[PDB]
RNA sequence: CCGGAGCGAAAGCGUUUGCCAAGAACGUUUUCAUUAAUCAAGAACGAAAGUCGGAGGUUCGAAGACGAUCAGAUACCGUCGUAGUUCCGACCGUAAACGAUGCCGACCCGCGAUCCGGCGGCGUUUGACCCGCCGGGCAGCGUUGCGGGAAACCACGAGUCUCUGGGCUCCGGGGGGAGUAUGGUUGCAAAGCUGAAACUUAAAGGAAUUGACGGAAGGGCACCACCAGGAGUG
RNA sequence: GCAAGUCUGGUGCCAGCAGCCGCGGUAAUUCCAGCUCCAAUAGCGUAUGCUAACGUUGCUGCAGUUAAAAAGCUCGUAGUUGGAUCUC
């Protein structure tokens, strides 16, 4: 009935950063979620967020800094080349100047850039601007 | 209500919610020690008891069934906590 | 909504294949009709031989009697009525002789207040009809 | 020229330097004088349009003309403005009066590299008016303004040199085409850019600095 | 937004919103920029000094303009927590 | 265009509702969608109430009442003047008329 | 038809709060002002004028009307508004607290005040009108 | 109305059809 | 205020004891929970008076952070609070709409009544809703004695206290009347002040002649 | 009684009592432990009319007769009445079968009611009523001017849509021709499902607005309206 | 539309013009001609196929309350997509 968690994840997000709020609970937690945090924690588009340690799929607060413009998902996870990136940050990103899109290459989550950087592609997840 | 703090909410808004819908999930139910003067032993009842209960040795009846907790007869204790 | 899976490169594909079809200008270009009954089958030009002089009325609301003519095809044997297209030229007409018919603008439909002539002649008699009108070839 | 606002009273004294302090604050300019008092030297309007709109009565149809009027500096700021007026003439000098006041500053971002001064949108902007929806789209330096003659005229006068626009809708509605592009444009200075997230250090407002004047 | 050089380019530098962090537009007019005036620790006067405070027209209209005030205020330790 | 929310009826949760006849023109209505009138009228006028009451050969006699349940159709409910058609805002007011 | 047009009542009016103590109770004496202070081509609609004129120094004289008003008897009623009671209607000689109210002071500093006399509350929550 | 453009359609459909039974 | 020097003292809590201003209502908004400490047995939601004296000091701050009192303005369109803001303008060299709000006086730059404030006072957020909205077209902060079951559409400094009764919304004007004197010093917060919290209170006409 | 209340996948379902086996929601520190969601092919059910075979046919009432009206009524109105309407079995699988709105899931406003269950609280009453709360259910109001839309309007989202990607099924491509032709297929038949083309056409249509109009409603006005009469005409 | 003449004369719902909307029923900026003017240009029109326009075939990227539209409803395989949990 989910199919997807960081399709709810990102969604809950965008949603409440739009609302205005300053912390967003996430239901469900997963290691893709948390690294994919990590990648806009890093370029400062949220603030510290706290993972609900608990014996199921665990839960996530994230501290919303407002910097955000959107998060989403590219769902189904295409198999993204590093020919083909260059098209897809025209379709996902507003300028070339800001927006990253989250990869899942090989040596693990990251944005563009960095797979860019490292020469590998990967599995696109999401993007965040 | 925008910055309403998530990961140290009030022990109110814990315990009005949902079961299910807090940090953490928690059992609303509880335990007995149902003491009748009969069985002078502690025996513990779930709280939606859903069931005829009887202590060791069929001396009265603890519990009658219905639909939420256990409805006790006269002479019953409490959890004893 | 619209079916993204990863395996699902089969289903879009079959969709859009039949759902194609519900689309007149590529159902029209996609099966034996429109092409059959096209008297030109499919050419941009066809000769053909007067057969009769008809003055068919305009639509309303306008008001005047468009000058045409009865040509049957030398191709396939099919009558059609091309339109005479400049002032006065029906004159030049001859009986009984060859025409180079071409479409009326629109492909396959009626152009103006014309009820149902989507033909026009081009050439007449081995000639151009332009040059009939404009003092040239003299014939 | 009396002003009837204490914004207008600020201005005609010479308390605001710039036009950009208004916009800081986001106070309501209801004086088209002060439009003219920073801008006034290089400001050239255009007639986008003169739609005329009948109002059916026992009389038959009474004409009134509507007047899209189209006003920038061509460097960061652009207006638009109607106004349906029974003289054509009113309507056109009334259309002007209300773009000046419903001009609003632009913001030029760079397309790549940041060399010279900025040329294009910083980011991919949407305004919506009714159905039509316009994008403008960050575009190389020497690409020009790819758009449809009405929209193109607001991006001249707003200052983008270079924009990629991809308008959908009813674009053959003149009204709702300009404010559809209008509105994208009044969103590139309301779009959060990390350039942007910076804290921003408070002043004292023109209400505030010249209170006893 | 610097042109790779130092050189800021925007004409403009638009204020964001104290309460959530939005960018105040040009035309919202709907927004505010309120000075909460500070007074002296012995004596409680008005001593030129105030913490200012914006909030943009979409939060203000919502009826979380008080609240974000409210909140703003015990950040700077205007008023009790 | 949709004119009312309800759609003139109060079917809300249901598929379908026993219809019933009407009053004047007996027209098979939804019992929803009825137009009720509880109808409560002295069986003496009180025109003719007095005539009646000194003709009763009892001291304090209450004369009864007609209570009668109607059911008007859309139809006839407007031409009996039973309800009226009332502006796009005042459609909305559910309170019975004082 | 005797209700005056805007031409009457607007006049009638200005004359008023320019001339307050020109004009009196007399239609015959507010009369001959308006000749010597307005012009007006017509003499039948001077008389509706100070005739209207009178009227309003009858309501004038007998309060504030609502349409202008003067600055004799503003004054009377500045100073009526001025009206303060000898013992403020405040602070009374004992306040009643209920029980609820009271822990919230309880819950302040000023949770033992003398004239605080704690009500009983009243048993039964029947607050809400009876529906339908 | 359309229903009865559907009430003759029907009705012009079951005369094609005998038209069409007689000539097996 | 935070402050030991601001803390609300017992002339004051005796006060909002008596006027009632710790009444609000049988109904609640969402928006004004916050200030509510508990709801009593018959439906009545009692403000807390401490956050009613921390909004009161910090609708003060902003009342003396406005330098010209002129562009300071406070409006009562009810007739409860019609010479409370008068007295209340009168105390604090601010201007009025004592009488009936004309929908227009801050958007419509050619009518005659152009007042333009700074800083708007409103006594009943749902009874002066046109002044609220009005000061939406132009950036005007607007603070209200804000009831428990009152809108905060446009409300910044939400007073909580009961907009409802006389004398309780009398000495609300009262108390802010002298709050803004004691920031700017006409009070040494010593002494208590000379004017009577009553001289704000509304009188109907049949206790006038009394 | 009967409600903008419940139940069911829908169509649909309300006299008493009895029998029969289901169902949601809630309760649960029970149990099972991903066993799922959506679903070509296939199937159950499916208002009413109709069809075949019996019973019964009160009332109503296709058809039909007759009475009225009209220039003409093969109708509305009236009398009467076949089939039908009622019940029993087998078919038919069509409705404006509509919330004109697929199912599942997350997120995203407020308030007062209402329905079932659970939970804890002054009281009144031998469960009833009162104040709340948690979970779904039918709905309502307010704000949508935190959004959406062409708008009407939309929190049973019609929101989170150029800042476009949660999953899946079905289905639309200007208006006609036309749900027609043909073929296959189902059926006792009527017809159901599937479903074209030639040809024709510059509009058709949606929402909203101002006028006009109504044999719609409401209010108001004048001896060129009447009341009360008075003159005179015919 | 779409850059360029209420120019000149007669032709008067006729002859015609017009891809579309539309121009003629005795002062036609449209037609029947001159002058002049206009993207032009050794090329330029016309007919037809096809591409962009077309986000009107939408994978990117459309729609299905009222404009064309969610099967009356549910079951159901293939297909499609599938809760969290294994050296960071
Ligand atoms: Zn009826």
């Amino acid at each position: 009935v989910r199919m997807n968690v960081l399709a709810d994840a990102l969604k809950s997000i965008n949603n409440a950063e739009k609302r205005g709020k300053r912390q967003v609970l996430l239901r469900p937690c997963s290691k893709v979620i948390v690294r994919f945090l990590t990648v806009m924690m890093k370029h400062g588009y949220i603030g510290e967020f706290e993972i609900i340690d608990d014996h199921r799929a665990g839960k996530i607060v994230v501290n919303l800094t407002g910097r955000l413009n959107k998060c989403g998902v590219i769902s189904p996870r295409f198999d993204v080349q590093l020919k083909d990136l260059e098209k897809w940050q025209n379709n996902l990103l507003p300028s070339r100047q800001f927006g990253f899109i989250v990869l899942t290459t090989s040596a693990g989550i990251m944005d563009h850039e960095e797979a860019r950087r490292k020469h590998t592609g990967g599995k696109i997840l999401g993007f965040f601007f | 209500p925008l910055a309403k703090d998530l990961l140290h909410p009030t022990p109110e808004e814990e315990r009005r919610r949902h079961k299910k819908k807090r940090l953490v999930q928690s059992p609303n139910s509880y335990f007995m020690d149902v003491k009748c003067p009969g069985c002078y032993k502690i025996t513990t009842v779930f709280s939606h008891a859903q069931t005829v209960v009887l202590c060791v040795g069929c001396s009265t009846v603890l519990c009658q069934p219905t639909g939420g907790k256990a409805r006790l007869t006269e002479g019953c204790s409490f959890r004893r906590k | 909504g619209k079916c993204r899976g990863l395996r699902t490169a089969r289903k879009l594909r079959n969709h859009r294949r039949e759902q194609k079809w519900h689309d007149k200008q590529y159902k029209k270009a996609h099966l034996g009709t429109a092409l059959k009954a096209n008297p030109f089958g499919g050419a941009s030009h066809a000769k053909g031989i007067v057969l009769e002089k008809v003055g068919v009325e305009a639509k309303q609301p306008n008001s005047a009697i468009r000058k045409c003519v009865r040509v049957q095809l030398i191709k396939n044997g099919k009558k059609i009525t091309a339109f005479v297209p400049n002032d006065g030229c029906l004159n030049f007409i001859e009986e009984n002789d060859e025409v180079l018919v071409a479409g009326f603008g629109r492909k396959g439909h009626a152009v103006g207040d014309i009820p149902g002539v989507r033909f026009k002649v081009v050439k007449v008699a081995n000639v151009s009809l332009l040059a009939l009108y404009k003092g040239k070839k003299e014939r | 020229w009396v002003p009837v606002t204490k914004l207008g009273r600020l201005v005609k004294d010479m308390k605001i330097k710039s036009l950009e302090e208004i916009y800081l604050y986001s106070l309501p300019i209801k004086e088209s004088e002060i439009i003219d008092f920073f801008l006034g030297s290089a400001l050239k309007d255009e007639v986008l349009k003169i739609m005329p709109v009948q109002k059916q009565t026992r009389a038959g149809q009474r004409t009134r003309f509507k007047a899209f009027v189209a006003i920038g500096d061509y460097n960061g700021h652009v207006g638009l403005g109607v106004k349906c007026s029974k003289e054509v003439a009113t309507a056109i000098r009334g259309a002007i009066i209300l773009a000046k006041l419903s001009i609003i500053p632009v913001r030029r971002g760079y397309w790549g590299n940041k060399i010279g001064k900025p040329h294009t949108v910083p980011c991919k902007v949407t305004g919506r008016c009714g159905s039509v929806l316009v994008r403008l789209i960050p575009a190389p330096r020497g690409t020009g303004i790819v758009s449809a003659p009405v929209p193109k005229k607001l991006l001249m006068m707003a200052g983008i040199d270079d924009c990629y626009t991809s308008a959908r809708g009813c674009t053959a509605t003149l009204g709702n085409f300009a404010k559809a592009t209008f509105d994208a444009i009044s969103k590139t200075y309301s779009y959060l850019t990390p350039d942007l997230w910076k804290e921003t250090v408070f002043t004292k407002s023109p209400y505030q600095e010249f209170t006893d004047h | 937004m610097q042109n790779d050089a130092g050189e800021f380019v925007d004409l403009y530098v638009p204020r964001k919103c104290s309460a959530s962090n939005r960018i105040i537009g040009a035309k919202d007019h709907a927004s505010i920029q309120i000075n909460i005036a500070e007074v002296d620790r012995v004596t409680g006067r008005f001593n030129g000094q105030f913490k200012t405070y914006a909030i943009c027209g979409a939060i203000r209209r919502m009826g979380e303009a008080d609240d974000s005030l409210l909140r703003l205020a015990k950040t700077d330790s205007i008023v009790a927590k | 265009t949709k004119k009312r929310r309800n759609n003139g009826r109060a079917k809300k949760g249901r598929g379908h509702v026993q219809p019933i006849r009407c009053t004047n023109c007996a027209r098979c209505v939804p019992k929803d969608k009825a137009i009720k009138k509880f109808v409560i009228r002295n069986i003496v006028e009180a025109a003719a109430v007095r005539d009646i009451s000194e003709a009763s050969v009892f001291d304090s006699y209450v004369l009864p009442k007609l209570y009668v349940k109607l059911h008007y159709c859309v139809s006839c409910a407007i031409h009996s003047k039973v309800v009226r058609n009332r502006s796009r805002e005042a459609r909305k007011d559910r309170t019975p008329p004082p | 038809g005797r209700v005056r047009t805007k031409t009457v009542k607007k006049a009638a009016r200005v004359i008023i709060e320019k001339y307050y103590t020109r004009l009196g109770n007399d239609f015959h004496t507010n009369k001959r002002v308006c000749e010597e202070i307005a012009i007006i081509p017509s003499k039948k609609l001077r008389n509706k004028i100070a005739g209207y004129v009178t009227h309003l120094m009858k309501r004038i004289q007998r309060g504030p009307v609502r349409g202008i008003s003067i600055k004799l008897q503003e004054e009377e009623r500045e100073r009526r508004d001025n009206y303060v009671p000898e013992v403020s209607a405040l602070d009374q000689e004992i306040i009643e607290v209920d029980t609820d109210t009271k822990e919230m002071l309880k819950l302040l500093d000023f949770g033992s005040l003398s004239n605080l006399q704690v009500t009983q509350p009243p048993v039964g929550m029947n607050f809400k009108t009876p529906r339908g | 109305r359309a229903k009865w453009r559907k009430k003759r359609m029907r009705r012009l459909k079951r005369k094609r059809r005998k038209m069409r039974q007689r000539s097996k | 205020g935070g402050l030991d020097v601001l803390q609300m003292k017992e002339e004051d809590v005796l006060k909002f004891l008596a006027a009632g201003t710790h009444l609000g209502g049988t109904n609640l908004d969402f928006q004004m929970e916050q200030y509510v400490y508990k709801r009593k047995s018959d439906g009545v939601y009692i403000i807390n008076l401490k956050k009613t004296w921390e909004k009161l000091l910090l609708a003060a701050r902003a009342i003396v952070a406005i330098e010209n009192p002129a562009d300071v303005c406070v409006i009562s369109s009810r007739n409860t609070g019609q010479r409370a803001v008068l007295k209340f303008a009168s105390a604090t060299g601010s201007t009025t709409f004592a009488g009936r709000f004309t929908p227009g006086t801050f958007t419509n730059q050619i009518q005659a009544a152009f007042r333009e404030p700074r800083l708007l006072i409103v006594t009943d957020p749902r009874a002066d809703h046109q002044p609220l909205t009005e000061a939406s077209y132009v950036n005007i902060p607007t603070i209200a004695l804000c009831n428990t079951d009152s809108p905060l559409r446009y409300v910044d400094i939400a007073i909580p206290c009961n907009n409802k009764g006389p004398h309780s919304v009398g000495l609300m004007w009262w108390m802010l009347a002298r709050e803004v004197l004691r920031m700017r010093g006409t009070i040494s917060r010593e002494h208590p002040w000379e004017v009577m919290p009553d001289l704000y209170f509304y009188r109907d006409p049949e206790e006038i002649e009394k």
